[PDB]
C-alpha cells in the first residue's frame, strides 16, 4: 500500500541512485541481428534481459535460477516485467536549465535574486557576460556587460578580484551562492511599514517562492539539472510490425539526439577547439535537452522524414496520452458488447433483450464455470 | 533583437568578427612553422628529454620501434614500402652510433651537478668548460635527427606533467605565504635566486623583519617543501638552471601556434556552410552538420604545406565532405549501419538505377550479383533492410486522433485464458499422480520438476537414490506405462488435444 | 603448428610485453595470422625587429622570411587591436570587403 | 470477453477489427459516482483492464466457482510514475 | 536589406500572382494592366492606400469574403500542377548543385538529371492528401455526386 | 497556362554562372499506357502514362565572351520523367487497386 | 477577513491536491507550482481514487 503521495525537485544524487547504468552510444539494435547494444537505448545489461529466465548469447537459458549472471555477456536471467522499471541515466558535459522552470508562465528564475526574464536568456543563449564577486574595480555585480569590448577592453583592471561566466554556469553559480534565510529576512521587514504600491505584487511572490524552498528542503540549485534520466525500454517499445518494418516512437529522437550532441561536446572539449565553435556546441546541446521536455516553448522540432511534430514528454500527458481521458480516467473494458437497440412491447420493466451470440461471449467463464460444478464436462481446456 | 534561432545567432557571430584572406593563410602557415620550431627548439633540452629519450635509443637493434617509429620516414627520405625505408636503417644506425659520444658525456656529470644544486655550493667553470661544448655536440646531434610528431608529444606531454607538479608546489607556497600578505612576484624572485642555498628560508629572515611573527611555519612548511621538490629534482630530474624559462618558452611556442591555428580555422569558417547547405534533409539537422563540418575543418588545418594545392580551400573541402559524409551515415540512419554496408546500398542502388533507365523496364536481382560480379545470397541479403522504421505516432485516421499505437497487439502478453488452463493442468497431475507406489511417484517428480524448480539429470537423481544408473529408466518407463491406461489418464488426454 | 601447453604461455607472454601480431605467428613457427588472433579472442586477454621569442601583446606578427631559415623574425611594431599590423592589415585580409546575404 | 491488450498501457484494444473493448469513457465514470456504486467502478478500472497481474487472478476465480478480486495498483498509474519520473519532478510514494 | 525588399515583393518567383488576381485587382481598382505582370506594381500600393483614405472617411462599400464572387475552386488541375511545380523547382535545385562537380565539357545528357527528384511529390499527392480522399463507390447515385 | 508545359516554360533552362551551362526545352510527348486498367485492378498497380520531355545541353555562353559553342549541334537527348496517372471516363483517378 | 469569490475555473486552480488540479487544468503550470512547493496529495477527494 501506499498514501501521501508528495512531489518535488529530484537531486542529482537521486538520479543517480534510480539508474542503474549509464548510456554512451545511441546504438538501438543491430541490423544482421535484432538483439540489444552494449550502451544503447534498449541495453540487456543496464534494462535487464529480454527474454523471461533466459538470459543472452545462449549460456543460462535453462531458466532454473535467477540470482546468476551471465559473466560473457554481462545481464542477469530476470522476467520481462523488469525491463520496464528500471531506468538509466545521461551524464552531461556542461550543465543545463531546465525548460519547464524557465519558459512557464512565472518565471520561476527570475523570481530569485530579483532577476528579469529577459537577462536570463541573454546569459543562457551565450549572448552577454555576467559579472560576479566585483571588487573594488568598476563593473559592479550583476551589470551583464553586453558587448565583448566590456569584457576585454573594459576587463583591463587585473586578472584577479573580477569574476565574469557565460552560459547555464552562471545561472547554476548565481543559484548556489543565493542565501535563503538571509534573503527571507530582509523580505519580511521590508513587507512590514510599506506603502504597498507595485513593490509588495513582487515581495510577496518572492517571500513565497523563499519559503516554499526553505521548509520544502529542496536546494535552489537543483533548477540547472546536470543529468538526465531515460525513460525505461518499454514506453518506447520498438516491435517489429508485420512484414519486417519496425516501428518506433517518437520518444527514441530525442534521446539519440541528446547523446549524439552530447558525445560531439565531449569530443569538442577534448580536442580544445576555439571558444566560437564549444559555445555553439553547448547552446545546441542545451537547445536539445530543454526540447527533450517539452518541445513548444523553443522553435519547433520536426523530424525530416514526417512531416508531423514530435511528441515529448510534456506533449504526451497533456490531452492525447495523459490521465485526463487516455488512460487514468476513460479507458477500454473488457467483457463487454455493442449493438442495435430495438423496442419490445413484449418485455417488463427491468426485462431487456440480449442476442445469444453476444451472451455467449460475454459469460464464457460463468458457463466454463457451470459446465465444471454440472460434471458435463472434465478439463477446462475441454470445456 | 530576440531571435530563437541557435543557427542564425551562429551565423551572426561567425559574421559580424570574420574575414577572408587570400594571402593570410600564407601568414597563419609560416606562423603555424615558426611556432613548431621554437617549440622543438625548446624541447631539445639536457637531462630531461635527452637521457629520457635516450632509454628507448637504447633498444636498438631489433627493429621494433627504433626505426620506423621514433622517427618519421617522409621527412628523412625527403632530406637525402617494403623496398623503401632500406637505408633509413643504416641512416638511424649511423646516427645512433653519432649519438653515443654525446650519451655518454653529461651522463656522469649530471648526478655531480644535482648534487651541486642540491647542497647549494657555488658550481666553477672547471665543469662548464666540458659541459658547454657537450651541450654544444648534443645540440647539433639533436637538431638533425627531426623525430617524429608522437615522440615529440609525448616529451611534451612529461614536460607538461613536471610543470603541473611545479606549479601545484609553487601554489601551495602561495596559499601558505599570502596568509600573511605576501606577493607572489617578490617571493617567486626570491625562490629562483636562492634555491641553491639550502637556508635560504632561515637568511631571508633577516632582510624580512615583518616576518618574525610567521617565520615559525614558514621554515616549518618551506624546509621540507624545498626537500620534497630537491628530492622529486634529483630523483629523475634536471637541475632547474633557470628552467622556468626553459619551460615557457615551449608553452609559449604552444601558445602561438593555437592562436594561429584559432585564427586560421576562424577565418575559414564561413567556407564549411557552403558545402553543408548540399546535405540536407538526410536526417540530420543543420546546426548538426555544420559542427561536423567545424570538426572536419579542425582537423584538415593541422595538416597544410606548400603542395601542389597552394589553396587552404581545395585541401579542406575534401575533409569537411568527408566529415560530413562520414557522420550523416551514423547518427541520421536511426540503426546501427556500417560504412562498407551504406556503400553498398548506394552502388547498387546506383547501378539498379542505371539499368532501368538503359536496359529495360527493371533490373532484376538475379542479374545484377553477375553485373557487380557478388554472391546471390549477398545480393539478397542486400535488399530488405528495414530502414527507417515508421513512427508510433503518426496518425492512421485522417484527423489527429487514432494514431498508429492504438492499432498494435502486445505478443509477449499471455491471455487469462491460457493462464487458466495451466492452473487445471497443474491440479490435474497431482490428482493423478495418486496411484503410483511413493518410489516411482518420487522419481518422476525427480527427474521432471513437476514440484521442483531445479531440474534433476539420470545420474543426478541416481547418486541420491539407490539405483545408481540403470534400473532408473526402467521405473520410469513402468510409471509412464501405469499412465498410459485410459482409465487413469482419461481427464489428462484433453490437454494434449 | 602445434596447441599444447607451452604454445599457449609463449602467445599469451608474447601479447603481453607488446610486439606486432602479424609476427607473432611467425615466430612461434607453423600458426598461421588468423589462429593467433582466434586464440587470442576465444582465450581473452586482448626584416623585423623581434624574434619569435621576444613577441609581446600588442605587437605585429605578420611572418617575413621562412622559418626554416637562418633569419625569421617579425616586424614588432604598433599594433594593437589586431594580430597583423596596420601596413599588413590591407594586403592580409580581403580588400574591398563586399559580401552580403539573406537573413 | 478477452482480446489482445496493448503494447505500452497494457489494456484492451478498441474498434470492431480485432476484438475491441468498448471504451469506459470519463462522462461514464461520473454515472457512476452519482450513484452509491463504489465496488463496480472500482473492479471496471483495474481488474478488466488495468491490472494485468490480478487480470487472470478473477478469471481463475470465476472458472473455480469463487467470485472475489483482489486489485493492488492499476498499470497506467505505473507508466503515469515512471513517465513523471523522467522530468525533474521527483515523484516518490510514502507510506 | 535592398535585396530583401526587392524578393519579398518584387520578385517573380518569390512574388507569385495569377491572372485571375489580377484581373481581380483591376476590377476592383482600374489599373488598365492585366495578364503581363505578376509582380506587385509600386503604382499599385499607392492606389490601394488613396481608395483605403477614401474610404475610411466614407463614401465606400466593404467587400464581404463570404461572397460567392471571392471565392474560386482549385480542382484537380491546379493542385497537381502546383505539387508538379515545386517538384520541378527541386529538381531544377538538385541539378544546378550537382552541375558544378561533374565536368561539364565532354558530356552529355540523360546523366545530370536526378531518376526520382519529383515523381515521389507526385505520387505522395495522391496517396497521402486531405483532398484526394477514398471513392464511394456504394452506387451509381454516389459516384455522380 | 496550365499544364507541366506551364510550369516548364516557367523555368526551362537550369544555368550556372560558374560554368555558363544552359538546359533549353522544346516539347515533352506521352506513351501509351503499360497496364491497362482492367489489369490495373486486378494487378494492384498505378494507372499511368510515362512522361518524356526533350532536352537541349548545348549552352550559347562559351569562354572568352565567345558566340556559339564549340558543339554547334544541340544535344537533343531524352530523358525520362516519372509518370502521372492518367484519368478514365468516369474521373476515378485510379492510382492502386 | 473577509472571504474572496472565484470562478469554477480557478477553483481548482489553486486546490489543496494537485493530481486533481492535474487532470483538468494545464499539466505544465499545476506540476512545476507543486514541485517547489513539494505537496503531498492525500488522495482524499474521488478523482485520486479513481
Ligand atoms: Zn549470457
Ligand atoms: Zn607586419
Amino acid at each position: 500500500t501506499f498514501d501521501q503521495i508528495r512531489i518535488s525537485l529530484a537531486s542529482p544524487e537521486k538520479i543517480r541512485s534510480w539508474s542503474f547504468g549509464e548510456i554512451k552510444k545511441p546504438e538501438t539494435i543491430n541490423y544482421r541481428t535484432f538483439k540489444p547494444e552494449r550502451d544503447g537505448l534498449f541495453c540487456a545489461r543496464i534494462f535487464g534481459p529480454t527474454k523471461d529466465y533466459e538470459c543472452l548469447c545462449g549460456k543460462y537459458k535453462r531458466m532454473k535460477y535467477k540470482g546468476i549472471i551471465c559473466e560473457k555477456c554481462g545481464v542477469e536471467v530476470t522476467l520481462a516485467r523488469v525491463r520496464r522499471e528500471r531506468m538509466g541515466h545521461i551524464e552531461l558535459a556542461s550543465p543545463v536549465a531546465h525548460i519547464w522552470f524557465l519558459k512557464s508562465l512565472p518565471s520561476r528564475i527570475a523570481m530569485m535574486l530579483d532577476m528579469p526574464l529577459k537577462d536570463i536568456e541573454r546569459v543562457l543563449y551565450f549572448e552577454y557576460y555576467i559579472v560576479t564577486e566585483p571588487g573594488l574595480t568598476p563593473l559592479k555585480q550583476h551589470q551583464l556587460l553586453s558587448e565583448d569590448d566590456y569584457m576585454r577592453a573594459q576587463e583591463e583592471y587585473g586578472d584577479d578580484s573580477f569574476t565574469a561566466e557565460i552560459g547555464a554556469e552562471a545561472i547554476q553559480n548565481l543559484l548556489k551562492a543565493i542565501d535563503l534565510e538571509k534573503e527571507a529576512e530582509r523580505l519580511r521587514e521590508e513587507l512590514s511599514g510599506t506603502v504597498s504600491d507595485m513593490k509588495q505584487k513582487k515581495f510577496s511572490k518572492r517571500l513565497k517562492i523563499l519559503e516554499a524552498f526553505q521548509e520544502s528542503g529542496n536546494r535552489p540549485e537543483w533548477m540547472v539539472l546536470t543529468v538526465v534520466p531515460v525513460i525505461p525500454p518499454e514506453l518506447r517499445p520498438l516491435v517489429p510490425l508485420d512484414g519486417g518494418r519496425f516501428a518506433t516512437s517518437d520518444l527514441n529522437d530525442l534521446y539519440r539526439r541528446v547523446i549524439n550532441r552530447n558525445n560531439r561536446l565531449k569530443r569538442l572539449i577534448e580536442l580544445r577547439a576555439p571558444d566560437i565553435i564549444i559555445r555553439n556546441e553547448k547552446r545546441m546541446l542545451q537547445e536539445s535537452v530543454d526540447a527533450l521536455f517539452d518541445n513548444g516553448r523553443r522553435g519547433r522540432v520536426i523530424t525530416g522524414a514526417n512531416k508531423r511534430p514530435l511528441k515529448s514528454l510534456a506533449d504526451m500527458l497533456k490531452g492525447k496520452q495523459g490521465r485526463f481521458r487516455q488512460n487514468l480516467l476513460g479507458k477500454r473494458v473488457d467483457y463487454s458488447g455493442r449493438s442495435v437497440i430495438v423496442v419490445g412491447p413484449e418485455l417488463k420493466l427491468h426485462e431487456c433483450g440480449l442476442p445469444k451470440k453476444m451472451a455467449l461471449e460475454l459469460f464464457k467463464p460463468f458457463i466454463y464455470a457451470r459446465l465444471d460444478a454440472k460434471g458435463l464436462s472434465g478439463t477446462v481446456k475441454q470445456s | 533583437d530576440r531571435t530563437d534561432d541557435p543557427v542564425r545567432m551562429y551565423l551572426r557571430e561567425m559574421g559580424s568578427v570574420e574575414l577572408l584572406s587570400r594571402e593570410g593563410e600564407i601568414a597563419i602557415a609560416k606562423r603555424i612553422e615558426a611556432g613548431r620550431d621554437t617549440m622543438i627548439r625548446g624541447l631539445c633540452e639536457s637531462a630531461l628529454t635527452f637521457e629520457a629519450i635516450m632509454v628507448w635509443r637504447e633498444e636498438l637493434g631489433t627493429g621494433r620501434i627504433l626505426l620506423r617509429e621514433v622517427i618519421d620516414l617522409e621527412g628523412t627520405y625527403a632530406a637525402i614500402v617494403s623496398a623503401m625505408e632500406g637505408e633509413l636503417r643504416e641512416g638511424v644506425m649511423a646516427i645512433l652510433d653519432a649519438i653515443a659520444s654525446e650519451f655518454e658525456a653529461f651522463r656522469k656529470l649530471q648526478d655531480k651537478l644535482v648534487g651541486s644544486r642540491l647542497k647549494g655550493e657555488d658550481l666553477s667553470d672547471a665543469d662548464r668548460k666540458a659541459y658547454e661544448g657537450l651541450s654544444a655536440t648534443i645540440i647539433q646531434h639533436l637538431k638533425t635527427l627531426k623525430l617524429n610528431n608522437n615522440r615529440i608529444e609525448a616529451l611534451v606531454e612529461q614536460l607538461y606533467a613536471i610543470n603541473k607538479r611545479l606549479i601545484g608546489l609553487e601554489g601551495r607556497l602561495l596559499r601558505l605565504a599570502d596568509s600573511y600578505g605576501i606577493s607572489r612576484g617578490e617571493f617567486l624572485k626570491a625562490y629562483f635566486g636562492s634555491e641553491l642555498n639550502p637556508t635560504w628560508s632561515e637568511q631571508v629572515k633577516a632582510m624580512g623583519v615583518r616576518w618574525t611573527k610567521f617565520v615559525e611555519n614558514d621554515s616549518q612548511s618551506v624546509t621540507d617543501i624545498r626537500s620534497e621538490i630537491a628530492a622529486l629534482a634529483t630523483e629523475t630530474g634536471v637541475p632547474i638552471d633557470d628552467y622556468r624559462r626553459i619551460v615557457q618558452t615551449v608553452q609559449k611556442g604552444e601558445r602561438e601556434a593555437r592562436q594561429a591555428k584559432k585564427e586560421m580555422v576562424e577565418a575559414n569558417l564561413r567556407l564549411v556552410i557552403s558545402i553543408a547547405k548540399k546535405y540536407t534533409n538526410r536526417g540530420l539537422q543543420f546546426l548538426d552538420l555544420i559542427q561536423e563540418g567545424n570538426i572536419g575543418l579542425m582537423k584538415a588545418v593541422d595538416k597544410f604545406e606548400y603542395r601542389r594545392g597552394y589553396k587552404f580551400s581545395t585541401y579542406a573541402t575534401w575533409w569537411i565532405r568527408q566529415a560530413i559524409t562520414r557522420s550523416i551515415a551514423d547518427q541520421a540512419r536511426t540503426i546501427r549501419i556500417p560504412v562498407h554496408m551504406i556503400e553498398t546500398i548506394n552502388k547498387i542502388v546506383r547501378t539498379s538505377r542505371q539499368m532501368l533507365h538503359e536496359i529495360g523496364r527493371e533490373p532484376t536481382p538475379e542479374e545484377l550479383a553477375e553485373k557487380l560480379a557478388m554472391p546471390l545470397e549477398k545480393v539478397r541479403k542486400v535488399l530488405k533492410i528495414a530502414k527507417e522504421p515508421i513512427s508510433l505516432e503518426t496518425p492512421i485516421g485522417d484527423e489527429e486522433d487514432s494514431h498508429l499505437g492504438d492499432f498494435i497487439e502486445d505478443k509477449n502478453a499471455i491471455l487469462p485464458i491460457d493462464a487458466a488452463i495451466q492452473s487445471n493442468l497443474r491440479e490435474t497431475t497431482t490428482r493423478v499422480l495418486a496411484s503410483l507406489t511413493p518410489r516411482e511417484e518420487r522419481v518422476l517428480r525427480m527427474r521432471f520438476g513437476i514440484g521442483m524448480n531445479t531440474d534433476h539429470t539420470l545420474e543426478e537423481v541416481g547418486q541420491q537414490f539407490s539405483v545408481t544408473r540403470e534400473r532408473i529408466r526402467q521405473i520410469e518407463a513402468k510409471a509412464l506405462r501405469k499412465l498410459k491406461h485410459p482409465s487413469r489418464s482419461r481427464k489428462l488426454r484433453s490437454f494434449l488435444d | 603448428m602445434s596447441w599444447t601447453d607451452e604454445r599457449v604461455s609463449t602467445l599469451k607472454k608474447l601479447w603481453l610485453d607488446g610486439l606486432s601480431a602479424s609476427q607473432i605467428a611467425k615466430q612461434l613457427g607453423g600458426v598461421t595470422r588468423n589462429a593467433v588472433i582466434g586464440k587470442v579472442h576465444r582465450l581473452g586477454l586482448s626584416p623585423g625587429s623581434a624574434t619569435v621569442l621576444t613577441l609581446g601583446a600588442h605587437m605585429c606578427k605578420w611572418p617575413i622570411g621562412d622559418p626554416s631559415s637562418e633569419g625569421f623574425t617579425f616586424c614588432g611594431r604598433r599594433s594593437s587591436e589586431g594580430p597583423y599590423c596596420v601596413e599588413h592589415a590591407r594586403v592580409a585580409y580581403q580588400p574591398q570587403q563586399t559580401k552580403k546575404k539573406s537573413g | 470477453s478477452i482480446g489482445p491488450y496493448s503494447l505500452v498501457t497494457q489494456q484492451p484494444l478498441g474498434g470492431k477489427a480485432q476484438f475491441g473493448g468498448q471504451r469506459f469513457g470519463e462522462m461514464e465514470v461520473w454515472a457512476l459516482e452519482a450513484y452509491g456504486a463504489a465496488y463496480t467502478l472500482q473492479e471496471m478500472l483495474t481488474v478488466k483492464s488495468d491490472d494485468v497481474a490480478g487480470r487472470t487472478k478473477v478469471y481463475e476465480s470465476i472458472v473455480r466457482g469463487d467470485d472475489t478480486f483482489e486489485a493492488g495498483i492499476p498499470e497506467s498509474f505505473n507508466v503515469l510514475v515512471k513517465e513523471m519520473r523522467s522530468l525533474g519532478l521527483n515523484v516518490e510514494l510514502e507510506n | 536589406a535592398e535585396a530583401m525588399f526587392k524578393s519579398l515583393f518584387f520578385d517573380a518567383e518569390r512574388y507569385d500572382l495569377s491572372s485571375v488576381g489580377r484581373v481581380k485587382m483591376n476590377m476592383r481598382l482600374e489599373q488598365d494592366v492585366s495578364d503581363e505582370v505578376r509582380i506587385l506594381r509600386k503604382e499599385d500600393v499607392l492606389a490601394v492606400l488613396k481608395v483605403l483614405v477614401g474610404l475610411r472617411d466614407g463614401r465606400g462599400e466593404i467587400d464581404d469574403i463570404d461572397n460567392l464572387g471571392n471565392r474560386r475552386v482549385r480542382s484537380v488541375g491546379e493542385l497537381l500542377e502546383n505539387q508538379y511545380r515545386v517538384g520541378l523547382l527541386r529538381m531544377e535545385r538538385a541539378i544546378k548543385e550537382r552541375m558544378s562537380s561533374v565536368d561539364i565539357d565532354t558530356v552529355m545528357p540523360h546523366d545530370l538529371i536526378n531518376a526520382k527528384p519529383a515523381a515521389a511529390a507526385v505520387r505522395e499527392f495522391f496517396g497521402s492528401s486531405q483532398l484526394s480522399q477514398f471513392m464511394d463507390q456504394t452506387n451509381p447515385l454516389s459516384e455522380i455526386t | 497556362d496550365e499544364g507541366v508545359e506551364a510550369v516548364f516554360k516557367s523555368v526551362f533552362p537550369i544555368k550556372d554562372f560558374n560554368e555558363r551551362a544552359v538546359l533549353e526545352y522544346v516539347s515533352y510527348e506521352f506513351e501509351e499506357p503499360k497496364y491497362d486498367v482492367e489489369e490495373c485492378i486486378q494487378r494492384d498497380m498505378t494507372f499511368a502514362a510515362p512522361l518524356k520531355v526533350k532536352l537541349r545541353l548545348i549552352v550559347f555562353e562559351t569562354e572568352e565572351e565567345t558566340g556559339a559553342r564549340s558543339v554547334k549541334d544541340i544535344k537533343e537527348q531524352d530523358v525520362y520523367m516519372g509518370d502521372i496517372p492518367l484519368m478514365t471516363d468516369k474521373g476515378t483517378f485510379i492510382v492502386n487497386g | 477577513t473577509q472571504p474572496v469569490l472565484l470562478g469554477i475555473t480557478k477553483a481548482s486552480l489553486q486546490t489543496k491536491s494537485f493530481i486533481s488540479a492535474a487532470s483538468f487544468q494545464e499539466t505544465t503550470r499545476v506540476l512545476t507550482e507543486a514541485s517547489v512547493h513539494g505537496k503531498t496529495d492525500t488522495l482524499e477527494g474521488l478523482k485520486e481514487n479513481v
